[PDB]
């Protein structure tokens, strides 16, 4: 006969499953393991000009972080469709991890965005491009609790 | 979440004695018993199990078979444990406890009970005697002699030295009463100064002997 | 199930870590494996249920490993209210419930002399009905110790917070008639931090 | 496919089914233990939205303690959850319609006894959540089922 | 995984529930009004027709009146639809067994009640439609529970 | 998805539905048919096992007979089966915990009725086999519906 | 109100599906049909010494039975994290059948075996080698009874 209300913590699953937060619209935050973090932001600017990459050695190079190469590949490869140019582009040295992507197609990136921090058609944003960047703890998860299904359901 | 009982005591050989575990708080028909005992010096034992709801399945350790029975009753929520034709080997402590037994669980006794004192024997409580033990630093102790299982209280000069006061547990005897000897060391300087007496208060009888060690 | 123990007792002090071994001779099921901690007066409780598990209310002191017929149970660190009784229990084939044998884990600490005491009966005890003699040792460590009595050439207490040193008494006992036989009678005892062996007597009288 | 994992419940339980949980994955709240009678209801029913998070948070606590990746769950999100649900909710939010993001519930508490309902969840649309007279008749229909849980 | 969608409801509805066909969706016939007590059973069955074809049609109402390609069925019809009816449908075709072909139904209708029953579909078999006492037993099989109705 | 094979029934069955095993798909046993009630209970619940069997069984008895590679169950795999039994198992036996090899099963019988229960899979170890008493409670729990089924 | 157990026999399902059983921890016996058969064992010695094989011509020979290569094709496909660079020892002249690797990656290929026929970390077994052969119809399967769910966990 009494009406009550219980809000869920989804931070206890750390390391079992990703997690995702949202800010605004212009970055997104990705969490693995104890601190591994990653930051997808929307900007009109490019940091870096690099035009050749490839990930058969990304892999291949067999340094790297192995839990963490899994998120971008599911990105890559869960976008519908793609273009034969080589337009997205990658870059490693040093350890760090850069994927930057050229948006001025949309369409599929978009969803992924609207899956990932979670009418249809294919309405493009007015920012150019995707900058996909390490980071450290700070604090992307204010406006929203952090949600594990912004990567369970695009699995 | 707790279980509540009472029972066991002092039981003469040859009778017959029950065990009550009654319990409260839980849901009791979804769950197995066991009935364990501690006999004193040695590891549990097994004494009897039950399984849940359909009292169907019983087992009882290997070493006695046949003397008891193990029982549930669900209306009052009570183990029964009837115990027939005592030997003299049951003295010990027995515990009521409960555990459940399938495939997700693993199998572990979580919520116990009280512990329950069991003894059996064939005299009555009979009133010991107190010996004396008087002698850089010495020591000197009181003595009861002729001794019933049941707890009493010793004390030195009705407890004003409560200071390197060492009483020894009762350990097994040979004619069926136990004894013990409690000893206070104190160095040289102190002989000859304060008064000590040794004191007993033995609850069965209530025994109140109070008994002046002076030369 | 054949179900020990190892080792017999342990003694270490806070700090470092201890490790207790359970051997079976049975094929053993790690999924119906209990370590059990039995203390003076409480009741015994779970400190784990399952191969290596967690209970509601433990510590993180604790740990268990194993497999086939070796159990070992870890603690990492130490506490001033650790040191009592341990059990590991299988569930199943004979009988159902199969408890070991016995564990103890106290303190080190280096080798003490004992205060040793002989009290011979008195003139009242031909009252008493039976001659009683006792041989009393105090304050002594470690537990290896041996006692004997000698014509012509059991009780102890726990270990106590504040001392952690142990006592023991012998209570010898003779018939009032078999008493006037001899007149010089000993109690001799040994102990691994004397090699000497001292034994002391008394005469009738 | 269909889930098929089953709930590991708890030692020091009032009832043998039930799941306790505890205040280390809630916000302002201590732990809180649910009823078996509502537990009963999570493995015959596949729109729920509750029972998936306590699936993912058994086998949480049950892959931290008996191990020592993430391709864990990659191997086992079709035996944990249903990716319908997502797609539904998904599908359900792009044409502008309430949706619930798995985030807060309501329940039917019962002041006395205890035997709490299974809860459904609150929704929500572009970032404002909802009121109460909202969805009064789902209130109130679950309601009903307590009454027919006293045949 | 497995079907998630809802039934919209209608505004004249006599009952909350129920989905009432129109004439433009039939074939030589009127409009048509299912009870709710017939139309709970589709959430709650696996093996049955009719309920996928009112989901489709549930679908492609909301889709051409919300909004304004086909990828959306592509990427909805794991939640629409259930292909598992599909395969088995084929494999009871491919062995020359008779099977259903989701395009005209039966079910029994009480005249002075108007509670009705699940349509079960019709059976095809090499071009020739069943004739109605070869599956006679059903058509009382589910009379049966007509009587177990009336508890 | 979600099976969607039915039972075939036989020829001098006593009753309608219900399936009876022969003497060839059996160890050290004769011919044994169980009840029609305790099989219709495979067809309402994703947490059984021994219809996953008796699904295989009926399958291979249709294939060898209708018609004359191994390309028929690669088409059909999902519609007999739940993959997802096999993948709980196997994070089971990844746990050290006991599962379940598919190999025997435990039922309940009747001395005179002959009512059955449906069989759940006997469940191992690393090799090792349990004992009764390691799942008493299991034996009983299914014995008390056994006085629900009077009802 | 009485116990009873039975145990089902799965050498019925012959021909419709591939059955699999176990000798001991390095053997598998594989079969399909009637009288073909497969042996997947570890061994640490090497037989094949052809560095060169390919995989177009073994399925356009067209001379093979075709209704055994789809179990090995099953099997080098669901491995994960396959490299696809070097150390793919197969060989087929003459029609015979022979597929063996270097475990010296052998992660996945040792949770397929185990998939294949029935912690978790990058367990590495000392054998140094696995082997397809062909077989004739022996008696393999007597340490275990044989299932054929060992097959259906991979599909
Ligand atoms: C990462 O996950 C761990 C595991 O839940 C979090 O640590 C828990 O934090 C809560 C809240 O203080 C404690 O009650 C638990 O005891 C902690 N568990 C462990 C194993 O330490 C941790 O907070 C998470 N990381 C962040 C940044 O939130
Ligand atoms: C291959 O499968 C067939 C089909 O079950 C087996 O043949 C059956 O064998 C049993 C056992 O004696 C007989 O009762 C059946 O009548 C046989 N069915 C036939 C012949 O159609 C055969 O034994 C299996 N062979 C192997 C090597 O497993
Ligand atoms: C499992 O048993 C088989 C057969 O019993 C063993 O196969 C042996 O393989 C070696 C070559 O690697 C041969 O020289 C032997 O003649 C085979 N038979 C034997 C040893 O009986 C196989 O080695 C066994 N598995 C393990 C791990 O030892
Ligand atoms: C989002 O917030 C960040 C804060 O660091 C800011 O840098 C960025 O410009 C903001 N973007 C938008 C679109 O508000
Ligand atoms: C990939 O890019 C790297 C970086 O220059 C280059 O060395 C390599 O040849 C490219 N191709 C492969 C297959 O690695
Ligand atoms: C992210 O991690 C890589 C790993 O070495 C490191 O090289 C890079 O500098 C990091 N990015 C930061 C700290 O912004
Ligand atoms: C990104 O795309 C724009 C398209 O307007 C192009 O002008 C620009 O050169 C591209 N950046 C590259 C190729 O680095
Ligand atoms: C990017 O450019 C678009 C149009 O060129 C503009 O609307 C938008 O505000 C720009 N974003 C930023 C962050 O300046
Ligand atoms: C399984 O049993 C064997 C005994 O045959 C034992 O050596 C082994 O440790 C047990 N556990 C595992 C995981 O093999
Ligand atoms: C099962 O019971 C038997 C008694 O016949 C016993 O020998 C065995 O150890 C028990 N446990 C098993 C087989 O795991
Ligand atoms: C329901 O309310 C009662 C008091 O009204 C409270 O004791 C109980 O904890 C509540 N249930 C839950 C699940 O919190
Ligand atoms: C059932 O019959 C009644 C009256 O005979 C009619 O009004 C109703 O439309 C019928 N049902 C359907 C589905 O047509
Ligand atoms: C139905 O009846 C007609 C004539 O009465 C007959 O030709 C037809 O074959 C029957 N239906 C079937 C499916 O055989
Ligand atoms: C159950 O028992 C009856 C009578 O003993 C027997 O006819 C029947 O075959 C048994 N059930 C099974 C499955 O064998
Ligand atoms: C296995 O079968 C192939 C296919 O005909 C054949 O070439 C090969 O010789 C066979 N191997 C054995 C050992 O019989
Ligand atoms: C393994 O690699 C060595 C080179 O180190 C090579 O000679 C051998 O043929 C390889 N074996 C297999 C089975 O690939
Ligand atoms: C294979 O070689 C490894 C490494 O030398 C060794 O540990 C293992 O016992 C060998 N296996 C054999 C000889 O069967």
């Amino acid at each position: 006969y009494e009406l009550q209300t219980l809000e869920l913590n989804m931070e206890t699953l750390n390391m079992t499953m990703p997690l995702s937060c949202t800010k605004n619209s212009s970055h997104h935050y990705i969490r693995v393991g104890n601190e591994t973090g990653l930051e997808l932001t929307l900007t009109n600017t490019s940091i870096i000009n690099h035009k050749f990459c490839n990930l058969s050695d990304a892999h291949k190079k067999n340094l790297y972080d192995h839990a963490l190469m899994s998120i971008i590949s599911t990105f890559h490869l869960s976008i519908p469709n793609f273009n034969q140019y080589e337009a997205m582009s990658c870059d490693f040295n040093g350890g760090k991890i850069s994927v930057q992507y050229n948006l001025s197609v949309a369409n599929g990136v978009l969803q992924t965005f609207m899956r990932m921090a979670w009418n249809w058609d294919c309405i493009m944003t007015s920012y150019q491009y995707l900058i996909i960047q390490n980071t450290t703890w700070e604090d992307h998860c204010q406006f929203s609790r952090p949600s594990p299904i912004g990567y369970l359901g695009l699995l | 979440v707790q279980l509540v009982q009472s029972g066991g005591g002092l039981v003469r050989p040859g009778g017959s004695l029950r065990l009550s575990c009654a319990a409260a708080g839980f849901t009791f028909k979804s769950y197995s018993m066991n009935w364990v005992r501690q006999a004193p010096g040695r590891g549990l034992e097994w004494v009897s199990s039950i399984t849940s709801r359909g009292g169907s399945k019983t087992y009882y350790a290997d070493v006695v078979k046949g003397r008891f029975t193990v029982s549930r009753d669900n209306a009052k929520q009570s183990l029964y444990l009837q115990m027939n034709s005592l030997r003299a080997e049951d003295t010990a402590i027995y515990f009521c406890a409960r555990s459940r037994h399938s495939t997700s669980q693993p199998s572990y006794m979580d919520v116990w009970g009280r512990k329950i004192t069991v003894i059996v024997s064939s005299a009555s409580t009979k009133g010991p005697s107190v010996f004396p033990l008087a002698p850089g630093t010495a020591a000197l102790g009181c003595l009861v002699k002729d001794y019933f299982p049941e707890p009493v209280t010793v004390s030195w000069n009705s407890g004003a030295l409560t200071s390197g006061v060492h009483t020894f547990p009762a350990v097994l005897q040979s004619s069926g009463l136990y004894s013990l000897s409690s000893v206070v060391t104190v160095p040289s300087s102190s002989l000859g100064t304060q008064t000590y007496i040794c004191n007993v208060n033995h609850k069965p009888s209530n025994t109140k002997v109070d008994k002046r060690v002076e030369p | 199930i054949v179900l020990t123990q190892s080792p017999g007792t342990l003694s270490l002090s806070p700090g470092e870590r201890a490790t207790l071994s359970c051997r079976a001779s049975q094929s053993v099921i790690s999924y119906y494996v209990a370590w059990y901690q039995h203390k003076g007066g409480q009741a015994p409780r779970l400190l784990i249920y399952g191969a290596s598990s967690r209970a509601t209310g433990v510590p993180d002191r604790f740990s268990g490993s194993g497999s086939g017929t070796d159990f070992t149970l870890t603690i990492s660190s130490l506490e001033p209210e650790d040191f009592a009784l341990y059990y590991c229990q299988y569930y199943g084939s004979s009988p159902l419930w199969a408890f070991g044998q016995g564990t103890k884990v106290e303190i080190k600490r280096t080798v003490a002399a004992p205060s040793v005491f002989i009290f011979p009966p008195s003139d009242e005890q031909l009252k008493s009905g039976t001659a009683s003699v006792v041989c009393l040792l105090n304050n002594f460590y470690p537990r290896e110790a041996k006692v004997q009595w000698k014509v012509d050439n059991e009780s102890v207490t726990e270990q106590d917070s504040k001392d952690s040193t142990y006592s023991l008494s012998s209570t010898l006992t003779l018939s009032k008639a078999d008493y006037e036989k001899h007149k010089v009678y000993a109690c001799e005892v040994t102990h691994q931090g004397l090699s000497s062996p001292v034994t002391k007597s008394f005469n009738r009288g | 496919g269909t889930f098929t994992w089953t709930l590991s419940d708890s030692e020091g339980n009032e009832t043998p089914g039930g799941y306790c949980l505890t205040r280390w994955m809630l916000i302002e709240a201590e732990l809180k233990c649910f009823g078996n009678t509502a537990v009963a209801k999570c493995n015959e029913k596949h729109d729920e939205e509750f029972c998936d998070m306590l699936r993912l948070f058994d086998f949480n606590k049950q892959a931290i303690r008996r191990l020592k990746s993430i391709q864990l769950i990659n191997k086992a999100v079709n035996a944990l959850i249903n990716d319908q649900l997502i797609m539904k909710n998904h599908l359900r939010d792009i044409m502008c319609i309430p949706y619930c993001n798995y985030s807060k519930y309501w329940y039917l508490n019962h002041t006395s006894s205890g035997r709490t309902s299974l809860p459904k969840c609150w929704l929500i649309s572009n970032g404002s959540y909802l009121n109460e007279t909202q969805f009064s008749d789902d209130i109130e229909q679950q309601a009903d089922n307590m009454i027919t849980e006293m045949l």
